[PDB]
RNA sequence: GAGUGGCGAUGAUCUGUACCCCGGCGGGGUGGGUGUCGAUGGAAGUCUGACCGGC
């Protein structure tokens, strides 16, 4: 897919889905592309999670561009059904956002730092 | 030893002291500069630089960029490069000024006008008309109505009964435009625009029994100037719609599939651009227009608008008040997707989008 | 409502219908907003609301930035201009006299910068990599302020390199330190200290170091003078 | 004082994790010998440095250790203290939804409830490793954990 | 003590001139000593004023200097090397109560305890 | 034996519960604010008077 900027290994993808679940429980998340958008536009989001199997690709294509302007890190997962079902929904979701990590702070900080390494940085 | 500079301004040779030994000014042409800058990236020297290295005949030359070195060696010179050299700095320190000195522009005022447009074009290389058009269309709409309102108030001094008899502004205007006086009105001339049997009779009877004023030819033609302007605007409007349709299908086909050219353009206008519309959440798109209503709600915690400029979509304003918010919400959602497929490239998928939308509307309507 | 000047040129505060205070700038292109910001008329002059949560400069001001080196007719090199949020506000501040050179290497985003820069003669957009100032050497001039907000691990080094190319001696550099995009592992506060040292071990004279909290998590902005 | 502001620090960790004592003392000493013996690398690659290597390095751990690197585990002396802390149910069992917030957690850890995939685990300071199995078990049944499964999206760290 | 903490590995430790002399003429491994007591990676540094002072001592007491100019301690480029070692460290730690200080100057330590959040190390 | 028709981010819920009414729903009215414009509508509703100067 073309709106996917970099490569996420499955270990990281699983650590992301975990991070989201703990954030439902102990913090505050936003679920769905529109709500994720508003979370970036408002600067509330600490981490943005985008699914790789969105079916018209362009639905989430604006997020990489938007997150870079607001300097909010974003990450990919492979299944939208899996992200939504993480999110506490019984339906799929195309993108989500973590606003407050709560009991996942340590878990998120490792993610936002692994995606830095496999992006360039130091 | 000659320190060589390349800039939009041209090619300048400096000595080690920072004095212009010789220069060759570039042509003030967006096309050629842009290309030479793109070419410079790969190490290709300006053509102004080639001419300058001939006029001066220097043994040891030093350039700004390391990619240039091997190109100028192949041209016959012994060459090196210094990165952030004192000379290169010396040049840029006086760069507002030395544009005028080497006669690249007459004044500072249009060095910056040019450089701004170079930058614009240079990054363009690495929807506005749709917006303008609809904005003018909206001006014309507004004006037609203002003039028609005026005309009826004015022309009714002479023929008051005609106002409640002709609903349609264009028709009303056509009558004043072709006739002026009400005693010039004929079964023949009125048939010659397609007014129906029964209506022609009611008009002529109303003109016969009119309690209007008898008025000079000077007075009537004054009025008729407005009538003809109204008629002119209607034609201009219809022309603008077709133009708008042309551009809108080209620039944002999926959006246009959903709401039509006009309303589509209208959203672009409020958003500012297509890419800006594309970055929006549905919940914004749903309220664009209606800013007064929105911020009133946000300041006070009151009830928000269900719909902004989107109100114009036939399915909304024709539907009963309890259906409208749902229809709006569904539309906006689809528009956000439409704008995004339109923005981040190409494909027409407006048919399924419409189909999904009409499914959502049919459900809303069955309650 | 009431609008009045502040200690800094072309930067204003509003008293509001309810009693809130928000930063704003004098609208260079009246009737037109770059992001969603509120437009406000007072005594027949229009101002653009400057949301601190989006713009790091507005943040730094609200956290007590001593003296702002960006004013009327200033020449700024803006590294990491992005979509044009903050740069549009420095365009308002700088006015037609001054000039802003916006460097940005993400095409997806320069897309939206273009729109901002069309409307504004102040701003000269550049799709280039701030790591190679050679690739825009030939469009820019030397400047008074080097405003640097780029997500890169070696962001500081990039900034210093641009500085020795374009920053005037005795000019000022506003450098945004992004802890989490230098290293998500390290402590933000250890990072601020070690990056400032890079500026000092070059020759930048640290004037003020602000922490952008509430407004930007794990961020600090440094103001310093190049020698 | 540094003594003082320390006696601050400790109380900070006192629910930076969840404890109520000087288990901060426990983990502390740990960090010592871990480092200590470790830091006594010294040395070379003595076939010893070898076994000890992938050895202490096989501190990992799950919920435990680092992530992927080292060698130099003194990083832990930084972490460990400030990391080894989490890991165990004492921590990484609130950070998994079930637990409403540390406190509202240890209590079930104890109070029969909260069990690591078969068998409870009252030892309200176990350690986690390959966690995905840290459910309620319960065996009318463990109530507080069985329906308040808001952890159905506890994708955390 | 109401002091909010944010120290992270590697600890930054300023070593003063007295400590350096001391550890040298008694053979105490200063680097390993700090990693031992701090139980984490440490960046060991010395201000230019401290090492300058050593430089004077070095005219008749060779040995401190080399260890003190070692990469292990990395130079902290202060703006005021001319100020007694004591005042140098004080003015550097007064804005950065972040760095740990290892000094044999019980006078410098006393006035640093005042500042919240300054680990203090020394050799008995 | 061949082709179709099959929950789902490419997206369900929450609040405009308006009031209450007659037969969750039909219809009803009263509501909100909002789009239009209007009316003629409603606004101390229509300044001041002693002397002004030139000399």
């Amino acid at each position: 897919a073309s709106y996917v900027k970099f490569e996420v290994p499955q270990d990281l993808a699983d650590k992301v889905l975990e991070a989201v679940r703990k954030a439902k429980e102990s913090g505050k998340i936003k679920k769905g592309t529109n709500e994720t958008t508003k979370a970036v536009e408002r600067g509330q989001a600490k981490l943005v999670i985008i699914a790789e199997d969105v079916q018209p690709e362009e639905i989430v294509a604006h997020l990489p561009l938007l997150c870079d302007e607001k300097k909010i890190p974003y990450v990919y997962v492979s299944s939208k059904k899996a992200l939504g079902e993480a999110c506490g929904l019984q339906v799929a979701t195309a993108s989500a956002a973590i606003l407050e990590p709560g009991e996942a702070k340590d878990l998120v900080d490792e993610i936002i730092k692994r995606v830095n390494e496999i992006k360039g940085k130091t | 030893k000659i320190y060589l500079i390349e800039h939009v301004i041209g090619a300048v040779a400096y000595d080690e002291n920072g004095n212009i030994v010789d220069y060759i000014t570039n042509p003030r042409d967006l096309g050629k500069i842009t290309e030479e800058l793109l070419n410079n990236e790969k190490g290709i020297p300006f053509s102004a630089t080639v001419e300058l290295l001939k006029k001066v005949n220097p043994q040891e030359v030093v350039v700004e960029n390391e990619a240039e070195v091997p190109k100028l060696q192949a041209l016959g010179y012994r060459v090196s490069y210094e990165p952030y050299s004192k000379v290169s700095r010396i040049f840029r320190e006086s760069l507002p000024k030395v544009a005028i000195d080497i006669k690249f522009a007459s004044n500072e005022e249009d060095y910056y006008n040019f450089l701004h447009e170079l930058s614009l074009e240079y990054t363009r290389r690495k929807d506005l008309l749709a917006i303008q058009a609809v904005r003018a269309m909206d001006d014309i709409d507004k004006t037609i109505n203002l003039f028609s309102e005026r005309l009826r108030e004015w022309y009714s001094i002479h023929f008051p009964e005609l106002d409640k008899l002709i609903e349609d502004h264009e028709e009303y205007a056509t009558i004043v435009s072709r006739f002026g006086d009400r005693g010039f009105l004929t079964i023949d001339s009125l048939k010659e625009l397609g007014f129906n049997e029964q209506r022609i009779n009611r008009i002529l009877d109303a003109a016969k029994k009119s309690i209007g004023a008898d008025i000079s030819e000077d007075d009537l033609s004054a009025m008729r100037m407005i009538a003809n302007t109204i008629l002119d605007l209607y034609n201009i409007r219809r022309n603008l719609n077709n133009y708008l349709e042309g551009v809108m299908k080209e620039v944002a086909p999926n959006v246009t599939a959903l709401v039509g050219p006009a309303l589509g353009a209208r959203l672009l206008s409020i958003a500012g651009s297509l890419d800006e519309l594309a970055k929006m959440p549905a919940s914004t798109i749903q309220v664009l227009g209606a800013e007064k209503a929105l911020f009133r709600a946000l300041r006070s915690g009151g009830r928000p608008p269900k719909h902004g400029i989107i109100f114009q979509y036939p399915a909304i304003h024709t539907s009963p008040r309890w259906q409208r918010g749902k229809i709006a919400r569904a539309l906006a959602a689809k528009l956000a997707i439409a704008a995004r497929v339109d923005a981040f490239s190409g494909r027409f998928i407006g048919d399924q989008l419409n189909e999904q939308l009409k499914k959502r509307i049919d459900e809303i309507k069955e309650k | 409502i009431t609008v009045k000047q502040t200690n800094m040129e072309n930067i204003y505060e509003c008293e509001f219908n309810d009693g809130s205070f928000r930063l704003c700038t004098r609208n260079l292109v009246p009737n037109f907003n770059v992001y969603g910001e509120r437009l406000i008329k007072y005594e027949g002059v229009e101002y653009r609301e400057w949301n601190a949560f989006r713009s790091k400069l507005a943040g730094a001001i609200l956290k007590g930035l001593k003296t702002n080196p960006i004013r009327k007719g200033t020449k700024v090199l803006y590294l990491g201009a992005a979509s044009g949020t903050t740069i549009s506000h420095v365009s308002d501040i700088i006015e037609l006299n001054g000039k802003a050179y916006g460097v940005e290497f993400s095409p997806r985003v320069v897309r939206e910068l273009l729109l901002v820069a069309q409307r504004r003669p102040n701003i000269f957009p550049l799709l280039a990599d701030a790591r190679f100032p050679q690739s825009y050497k030939s469009v820019v001039e030397n400047v008074d302020v080097l405003y640097v907000d780029i997500a890169q691990p070696d962001q500081t080094d990039i900034a210093i390199y641009n500085a020795k190319f374009f920053l005037k001696v005795n000019g000022d550099m506003l450098l945004v330190i992004k802890a989490r995009s230098i290293d998500v592992t390290k402590d933000p506060k250890e990072i601020y200290k070690t990056e400032v040292e890079k500026l000092e071990n070059s020759n930048f004279e640290t004037i003020q170091i602000i922490n952008l909290d509430p407004y930007d998590k794990d961020h600090a902005i440094v103001l310093s003078k190049y020698k | 004082s540094s003594r003082l502001d320390a006696e601050l620090k400790l109380a900070g960790e006192f629910g930076l994790k969840n404890k109520k004592e000087i288990y901060r003392i426990s983990f502390q000493l740990s960090k010592i010998r871990r480092a200590a013996r470790d830091l006594l690398t010294r040395d070379e690659k003595d076939p010893k440095r070898l076994f000890e290597g992938n050895a202490l390095i096989r501190r990992l751990v799950r919920v435990g250790v680092l992530s992927e690197d080292k060698k130099k585990l003194d990083y832990v002396l930084a972490l460990k203290v400030e990391d080894f802390l989490e890991r165990r149910l004492q921590t990484q069992v609130y950070k998994l939804g079930l637990a409403k917030s540390v406190h509202h957690a240890r209590v079930l850890i104890t109070q029969r409830h909260i069990a690591v995939g078969k068998q409870i685990v009252n030892i309200p300071s176990f350690m986690v490793r390959l966690d995905s199995e840290k459910h309620i078990d319960f065996a009318r049944p463990g109530r507080v954990a069985r329906r308040n499964a808001a952890r159905k999206a506890e994708a955390s760290g | 003590f109401e002091h909010n903490e944010a120290l992270v590995p590697p600890y930054n430790v300023l070593v003063d001139t007295n400590f350096l002399s001391r550890t040298v003429g008694a053979k105490l491994p200063l680097l390993e000593s700090a990693m031992d007591c701090l139980y984490a990676s440490v960046n060991i540094i010395i201000t230019s004023c401290v090492m300058a002072e050593l430089e004077k001592l070095g005219p008749r007491y060779r040995v401190a200097l080399m260890i003190a100019r070692d990469e292990r301690w990395q130079r902290l480029t202060c703006d005021h090397k001319g100020t007694y070692a004591d005042d140098c460290i004080v003015d550097r730690v007064q804005k950065h109560r972040i760095y740990i200080v290892a000094t044999n100057d019980r006078d410098l330590k006393r006035r640093i305890r005042k500042i919240p959040g300054v680990p203090i190390m020394s050799v008995q």
